[PDB]
């Protein structure tokens, strides 16, 4: 006598049985990749950085993290079931990723190990989706690492949590109370889930929606440029710069007619599937933009500095399609990234402001390239890249000195987050307060210091642990010592 | 007296241990509703009755001991004829069958049906016929009317005249508007809305006067009424030379004393047998079979304008639904309107609703006594429920927004079996040693299953079949719902008697469910308890006592009551492409779900004072609970937002006690009496994740550990007599102070709990020579409820197209600024102004019986006997409450079915 | 339903409904006569053995 | 659903030493309905997401079926038997029927 | 299931 | 074909006027019938034996 | 005892007396068309050529 019921009409985890199963669940976990890697949930480390103002739009909520507010900030945003926001939006988003990749992984590793894969067909191709959940499993730990744990340069912090990561969880159970693991473990974790998962991948990409190999290598080099080793970033950018090739143009125009566009893009690696009824989204927080009849005016809530714009030359391409003079109409200029794409719109007059997530690029394995090549002592691969990337992109830079590589650097990544995790690296303090803004916008921008001055090693570089943690777990160690 | 509790044969009601309460057939019989737990209100002590509808087909909540769990259910396990059923199925059998019932209490009577006997145990058992020489005939009927039980909350409404009044100077109509200039033409002058109908432009000023000034209309009279009742039951019983039989055939029909239909219909059969094979054999099935029809008022509980007593209360009085000739006229009219608002027959006849239930029960049973005191018995049963239900909207109706016809048919499906295994050995080792040995098995099987379907776009009464419909945009989703359940379970007990004095038992059951975690699938639950007779050992005779027992209990039990599917991780669509289906794990479950705990100790007195006629029983209760299902907010770390696991803790420590009496004076006349009391004090004692203070969202209450769980809401102050605005309290800052602005961080915790404490009831009778009379009371002291209505009735600012309460005639103005009600320009909240005092004392029912005597059926063979009576059911009520039944609600009281008044006359002929 | 004269739903567009001739009915429609005439002889024989 | 009632009354005696009579009139009434109620759904990608609710929801839904059908008969009759004896036996019978 | 073979006769009685 | 039935024939005499009984049945099946036999399909039935 | 029964979901024959009932016939006679001029029943005079 059995006495399980299972429920009629919805299923259930437990290990798969299928390969329609195990393809349904992985298409699943890709559709929840793409709500938890987007780039709204970047823009709070992007504000956090030395190259934005609010101006007078703000209702402070752009505002703790542009002038540092350390009130704030240490129990910030929520997730309940009306909203998911803030650093506690960013904690939830990526361990839900973390927790939902372990079940799809053990789920698969069980049916593979319990022989119910008829073929050899699916046989291959549900090793295939293990290596592609093994990736999903290394990015969601260390996009939680990136801004939990301390980088090595902080000088004052808690006492005990200088070399501790985050909470390593590697089965699936939703309630857990653990400690913390060290930052050694969880390293060794990432790099042995992608060095497993290289292996199995094939060589040609099959989709530009999936996980491929050229994104395993991509992701490697990021984690390994970002955690200093400069010799072996450079090992694993050289294998997929090759297989991308720029973008093409002669002006301005058509390059915001082949950049914006998804599918004409040749420099994607990875990229989540949308389109004008499911998967598309508003990324309108750093323009602001709203449309109006047939056309788009412009309230942005922060403004960039001065300087920002005297790192783009007048005749680059990016002057008109990642920055924009929209701002009152005409004048200064703000951040135009995440505008739009025409073929997400559902009537071809009217705009709708629709953009999608794209998990990497071809100009951010080019920047690694030349910064480890850089640093490594082998400069005769480093001019040649990085001359390809800016004449591709427009005007040409002249000599490489390291401090024209931060410029590109900068100019290129904008509005990506990639600036606040390159002070640290490059020890950049803030001087917010020491730069100027626009001339074409006063009265508009803001003008007040920082609520926290950030020195280099200062401790509010790595978010704090959110407040619901470490009320119901006395085992949590936290960040910040206050 | 002896008493089934449980399994195996029962032994007596003076020796048992468990605090077991038997209620007799009187209290089950003549009942003119259908649900059978409302005769029970104020007969067994500590148990809580209340049925929060005046609908025919509305069951009652029962409470034994207080609410024991937080987020579960707190029904007890009915039990009819060894295998479990649910009180709609109890509401289509015939109750003239029922022989007794059990309420079986505490946890020593109840735990070998633990996981399922957290909440107490009722259990009713059916007749099985006396054997004789001659079977003996029995023929029931009955005829009673049913009405509403008070008019009084109407008597503080406003007239046409003052509304009118009220109105037009409030500035509701315009700025410079006056009576005879709203009430001229503006309102009078709209028969443009009936002159565009062909049914109503020729009979507006001959026959329909719709808006009517002069004398005001009865809205009591357009959506209550008068309803009969029908009963109707004829049986046979008799049994011979090891045979015995029960057969009756039975009839009701009760129509609901509201216009919009709330009729029950059924009709019923029964069929017990129990025949002795031969010398180690004995057989024996119960069959019962019932085609029932319900209709329920739907629109009650919710707010909608000329629909139920919220209809009743707040419609303008200058606006008449009747004709001249005093009937309904199917229309009436509301200022404002597109169409013409419809009366409650003319929708009731544009919207045919129709539900046909087939029920039936067929249980069965083997028993076989070998070896002197061995006895086997085997029992299985089923229960099949299959009904058919079929909604319409009819087409081509004037005073509808679509001409257009839609129907809708459901068949719904569940079967229930089980299977029950029982050996029983009883042996005496001496003289002074006797001894009771109990095992069993037990399989419990549940099934049930809707299918349904709709479609919409007809144009003829005739061709509307659910093929004929439009395609299209017309079309929908089917309906299919799956629920299912599994039980498996093994028990045994042992009783233990010395002399006569002292008996002791013990017991023990295994329990395994669908509905628990996958890591713990079984559970434990024993029971241990003493019952001693000091009035045969200690004190051998005196001239007062007559008995005297005392009895000892401790028990653990559960509640699995929990969902049936709570504790699996539940993978729902999650699409990727818009071709190929994703899936995603939605709602986490956990693999470690219990089963809510409890453990019950309990201690007893029981006393019998001259030659057994004063009777008293006290008794001593402590009720725990442990590990209640909460649908808690988890940590981040989870990824989810709630994950539904066991956490808290609960205490409920009472007294109950009850005694009868009786009182003669003569040869001829019998006088009696009884009463019961419950006094119940609930106590939370832990919450989740070190947590002292928890507040459900949308609920109103709140959970704070040392408390009961309370009410959730702001003071009300008054009104400030120097401005006129509203004040209320401040939680804290003690002088109180007060403020006059609302906000939602103004709510406290109200020590006023929301399950009641005191629970009784008290009878009387008398008895001449045949012609009796009984009365029973039963009282709820400590109860408190929001009036949803008097939002409505009493507001200065906004609705003000209704009726509104007399008391808004002196509102404070700088003229009238010595009275306690507000401005006319605000808008009031739901602070403790809304909190009312719903205690009560209902007269439940007055019964007076005559048995015609014996001397008149002398020369006869034919009629044996014959009996008449007359009943009334809530004739009386004692209460402060303002908003039609203190009863009718249940936390909060809504546009509101009330309680029936109900008389009752009725006939036995015993031939 | 094999006496009356009968109409159906045919729908043409997903607007309006529409009409058809169904059956064509029978107004005189009654009972089928059966008389049966029999005739039978039983015999018995050796102690009933046959 | 059938239902059925038959109801008679039949007297037996003996109008002399031997002759048999005996008399039967009777009444019955058969009644039937019966109806086919069904739903279908189309568009399930999933062997377990098969509910009846969970199908596509656009050109791939589909009209119900519904079907009814009842009849009813009334019917009267008597049958008169006569016995001579022992071994003349005559029957008569005479009944009326009426359909739906 | 499967294509189906023509010709046929249709039973009466 | 499958059924689990049931049958109570009940007969009794109450007194010496009167004489009641009941015959109650019931039934679970569950019944299924080969719906391609009658026709002529490619390898179905005995036609696809042949 | 009325043995009276009437099927469900059909109408009687009548002659017109409104203007929506020959709406509704004529509606009925197009559907009919359509399942007598579609090109199923022309593939017989087809094959034969
Ligand atoms: C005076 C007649 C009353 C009869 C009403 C009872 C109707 C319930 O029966 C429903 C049909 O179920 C059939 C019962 O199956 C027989 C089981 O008995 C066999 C066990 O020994
Ligand atoms: C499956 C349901 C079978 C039960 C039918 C029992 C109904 C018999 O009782 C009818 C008597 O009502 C008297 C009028
Ligand atoms: C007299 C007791 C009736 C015995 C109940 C046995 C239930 C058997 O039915 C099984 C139905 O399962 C469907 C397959
Ligand atoms: C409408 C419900 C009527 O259902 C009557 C079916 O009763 C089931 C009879 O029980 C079956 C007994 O046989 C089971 C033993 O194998």
């Amino acid at each position: 006598c059995e006495l399980d019921r299972d429920p009629e009409g919805k299923d259930f985890q437990q290990p798969y049985t299928s390969f329609v199963q195990t393809k349904q669940n992985r298409d699943g976990l890709y559709a929840l990749l793409r709500n938890t890697e987007n780039p709204r949930m970047h823009f709070y480390q992007e504000l956090q950085s030395d190259m934005y103002c609010t101006t007078i739009t703000d209702g402070n909520s752009l505002a703790p993290f542009v002038n540092w507010d350390l009130g704030i900030l240490n129990d910030h945003g929520r997730a309940d079931e009306d909203e998911v926001s803030g650093i506690a939006g960013y904690y939830f988003v990526y361990n839900r990723l973390n927790q939902q990749a372990n079940a799809f992984v053990n789920n698969t590793e069980a049916a593979l190990q319990n022989q119910v894969y008829k073929n050899s067909t699916e046989i291959a191709n549900a090793k295939s989706f293990l290596a592609e959940g093994k990736v999903l499993q290394a990015l969601a730990i260390w996009r939680l690492m990136d801004r939990f744990s301390f980088h090595e340069s902080v000088t004052e912090v808690n006492s005990g949590a200088k070399d501790l990561g985050v909470i390593l969880l590697k089965e699936y159970n939703p309630g857990y109370i653990g400690p913390r693991a060290t930052k050694a473990q969880c390293y060794d974790y990432i790099l042995s889930r992608l060095s497993e998962a290289i292996e199995v991948l094939p060589e040609n990409r099959e989709s530009v929606l999936y996980v491929s190999r050229d994104y395993a290598y991509a992701l490697r080099a990021r984690i390994y440029l970002a955690l200093g080793e400069y010799g072996k970033a450079a090992a694993d950018a050289k294998m997929v710069v090759d297989k991308y090739p720029l973008i093409g143009a002669a002006d301005a125009s058509e390059f915001e007619n082949i950049y914006r566009s998804d599918a004409n893009n040749p420099e994607i690696i990875f990229r989540g599937f949308a389109s004008a009824t499911l998967g598309s989204f508003t990324a309108t927080t750093l323009n602001g933009a709203a449309p109006a009849g047939k056309d788009i005016k412009y309230n942005p809530s922060a403004v960039p500095f001065q300087w920002v714009v005297d790192l783009y030359e007048n005749e680059d391409f990016r002057k008109s399609v990642y920055i924009a003079k929209v701002v009152k109409k005409d004048k200064g200029y703000l951040v135009n990234k995440f505008l739009e794409d025409k073929a997400y719109r559902d009537v071809q007059d009217k705009p709708n402001l629709k953009v999608g997530a794209r998990y990497f690029s071809v100009a951010e394995v080019y920047l690694i390239l030349v910064e480890s090549a850089l640093q490594t002592g082998d400069t005769p691969t480093a001019e040649k890249y990085l001359k390809a990337l800016s004449k591709a992109r427009g005007a040409e830079v002249s000599v490489v000195n390291m401090e024209a590589l931060q410029a590109e650097r900068t100019r290129e990544l904008i509005g990506e987050g990639s600036r606040l995790r390159d002070m640290v690296r490059w020890s950049i303090p803030n001087n917010h307060d020491a730069f100027e803004t626009q001339p074409g916008l006063e009265g508009f921008a803001n003008t007040t210091p920082l609520k926290a001055q950030a020195p280099v090693g200062f401790y509010a570089y790595t978010w704090e642990f959110p407040q619901r943690d470490r009320q119901t777990n006395p085992q949590l160690i936290k960040n910040w010592p206050i | 007296q002896v008493v089934v509790l449980g399994y195996g044969t029962g032994q007596k009601l003076s020796t048992v241990s468990g605090s077991v309460a038997k209620v007799s057939s009187e209290k089950l019989a003549e009942k003119p509703v259908a649900n059978i737990m409302d005769a029970l209100q104020g007969q067994v002590a500590g148990m809580q009755v209340m049925t929060t509808s005046g609908d025919p087909t509305a069951v009652a909540s029962v409470e034994i001991h207080g609410t024991g769990s937080l987020g579960a259910s707190s029904a007890p396990l009915y039990i009819v004829d060894g295998m479990q059923t649910s009180l709609d199925v109890v509401a289509t059998m015939n109750p003239n069958d029922f022989e007794s019932m059990s309420v079986l209490k505490d946890a020593s009577a109840t735990s070998i049906y633990g996981a399922r006997a957290a909440n107490g145990v009722v259990f009713i058992q059916t007749k099985k016929g006396k054997m004789s020489e001659r079977g003996r005939i029995t023929f029931n009927a009955s005829y009673g009317i049913s009405q509403i039980l008070n008019t009084k909350p109407l008597d503080n409404m406003m007239t046409g005249d003052e509304l009118l009044d009220f109105q037009v100077k409030a500035g509701f109509w315009g700025n410079n508007q006056t009576v005879q200039k709203v009430k001229d033409m503006i309102l009078a002058g709209a028969e443009d809305l009936y002159g565009n109908y062909d049914s109503l432009k020729d009979e507006y000023g001959k026959t329909l006067f719709p808006v009517d000034f002069n004398h005001d209309a009865d809205w009591l009279k357009a959506l209550f009424k008068t309803a009969p009742t029908s009963q109707g039951d004829i049986s046979f019983s008799g049994g011979s030379q090891g045979t015995s039989y029960y057969a009756s055939i039975g009839y009701f029909d009760q129509e609901g004393m509201a216009r919009e239909p709330a009729n029950f219909k059924r009709y019923s059969g029964r069929l017990n047998f129990e025949s002795r094979i031969n010398e180690w054999l004995k057989v024996g099935a119960n069959l019962s079979g019932a085609i029932a029809n319900r209709r329920s008022a739907d629109y009650f509980g919710k707010y909608y304008m000329g629909s139920g007593t919220f209809g009743v209360l707040t419609m303008p009085r200058y606006y008449n639904p009747f004709d001249v000739n005093g009937d309904l006229a199917d229309v009436y009219y509301m200022y404002g309107a597109t169409r013409p608002s419809m009366t409650e027959p003319y929708f009731a006849k544009m919207r045919p609703f129709s539900s046909e239930s087939h029920q039936a029960n067929v249980n069965g049973f083997a028993q076989i006594t070998p070896i002197k005191g061995l006895t086997l018995k085997a029992q299985a049963g089923v229960d099949i429920t299959n009904t058919r239900t079929s909604s319409k909207r009819m087409p081509n109706n004037p005073y509808d927004s679509t001409p257009l016809g839609e129907r809708r048919e459901r068949a719904y499906r569940d079967v229930s079996k089980s299977f029950t295994n029982t050996a029983e050995y009883k042996f005496s080792i001496d003289e002074k040693h006797d001894l009771t040995a109990l095992m069993g098995h037990e399989y419990i099987e549940y099934e049930g299953d809707v299918i349904g379907a709709s479609s919409k776009g007809f144009e003829s009464d005739k061709l509307m079949l659910l093929s004929q419909g439009k395609t299209g945009n017309s079309l929908s989703l089917p309906e299919h719902r799956v629920a299912e359940y599994a039980y498996l379970s093994f028990f045994s007990r042992f009783n233990y008697g010395f002399d006569k004095w002292m008996y002791i038992d013990f017991s023990v059951r295994n329990d395994q469910s669908s509905r628990f975690g996958s890591n713990n699938r079984s559970a434990w639950f024993y029971s241990v308890g003493g019952m001693f007779d000091i009035y045969n050992k200690f004190i051998q005779e005196s001239n007062w006592l007559s008995d005297l027992r005392l009895k000892m209990s401790y028990g653990t039990t559960g509640n699995s009551e929990i969902g049936n599917y709570n504790h699996q991780a539940l993978v729902t669509v999650n699409n990727y492409t818009e071709d190929a289906m994703g899936l995603s794990i939605s709602t986490a479950g956990n693999p470690d779900l219990s089963w809510e705990k409890q453990s019950q100790f309990n201690f007893g007195l029981a006393a019998g004072a001259f030659n057994n006629r004063l009777s008293a029983e006290v008794d001593f209760y402590v009720r725990t609970t442990n590990d209640m299902l909460i649908d808690v907010p988890m940590p981040y770390i989870s990824g989810f937002f709630s994950q539904y696991q066991n956490v808290g803790s609960m205490k409920n420590t009472g007294v109950d006690l009850s005694l009868k009496g009786t009182i003669y004076q003569n040869k001829d006349w019998n006088v009696y009496a009884s009463a019961n009391f419950n006094y119940n004090r609930q106590e939370i004692t832990k919450l989740f994740f070190g947590l002292n203070k928890y507040m459900l969202p949308n609920t109103g209450t709140i959970w704070e550990i040392g408390y009961p769980n309370s009410f959730y809401m702001a003071e009300y102050a008054g009104i400030d007599k120097k401005t006129g605005k509203q004040l209320w309290y401040v939680p804290g800052q003690v002088d109180k102070v007060t403020t006059s602005q609302y906000s939602a961080d103004l709510e406290t915790r109200i020590d006023k709990s929301v399950t009641p404490p005191i629970t009784g009831g008290f009878s009387l009778g008398a008895s001449w020579k045949g012609l009796s009379l009984d009365a029973d009371f039963a009282y709820i002291v400590g109860k408190w409820m929001i009036n949803n209505d008097r939002y409505f009735t009493e507001n200065g600012g906004g609705l003000m197209q209704l009726n509104k309460d007399k008391m808004l005639l002196n509102a404070w103005t700088e003229d009238n600024k010595e009275t306690d009600v507000p401005k006319l320009g605000q808008s009031p909240q739901f602070d403790t102004h809304l909190l009312e005092n719903a205690s009560f004392l209902r007269l439940k029912n007055l019964k007076l019986t005559y048995v015609l005597p014996n001397s008149l059926f002398a020369g006869q063979n034919v009629i044996g006997g014959a009996r008449v009576y007359l009943m009334a059911r809530n004739l009386l009520t004692v209460t402060k409450y303002k908003g039609f039944d203190p009863e009718a609600g249940g936390n909060v009281g809504k546009n509101q079915y009330p309680n029936s008044k109900q008389y009752v006359a009725g006939i036995q002929l015993s031939f | 339903y094999n006496h009356q004269a009968l109409v159906t739903v045919n729908n043409y567009t997903e607007d309006a409904m529409g009409l058809s001739i169904s059956t064509a009915g029978n107004p005189d429609l009654s009972w089928e006569k059966q008389s049966q005439f029999n005739f039978g002889l039983a015999a018995g024989a050796f102690n009933n053995r046959l | 659903v059938s239902k059925s009632f038959t109801n008679t009354a039949e007297y037996k005696f003996s109008i002399d030493e031997k002759h048999d009579l005996t008399a039967l009139m009777g009444h019955e009434y058969i009644e039937y309905e019966g109806d086919v109620i069904g739903a279908s759904s189309k568009g399930f990608e999933s062997d377990k997401l098969m509910l009846l609710s969970q199908g596509k929801t656009g050109n791939s839904l589909s009209l119900p079926e519904h079907r009814v059908a009842e009849y009813a008969y009334l019917s009267f009759f008597s049958r008169f038997n006569y016995g001579f004896d022992k071994w003349m036996y005559i029957d008569f019978s005479v009944r009326n029927d009426q359909s739906s | 299931s499967g294509a189906t073979t023509a010709t046929t006769t249709t039973s009466n009685s | 074909f499958k059924r689990y039935s049931g049958r109570l024939n009940f007969e009794s005499r109450i007194n010496e006027w009167l004489k009641v009984g009941a015959n109650l049945s019931g039934a679970i099946a569950n019944r299924r019938s080969a719906d391609y036999f009658g026709k002529y399909y490619m390898g179905s039935g005995t036609f696809g034996v042949l």
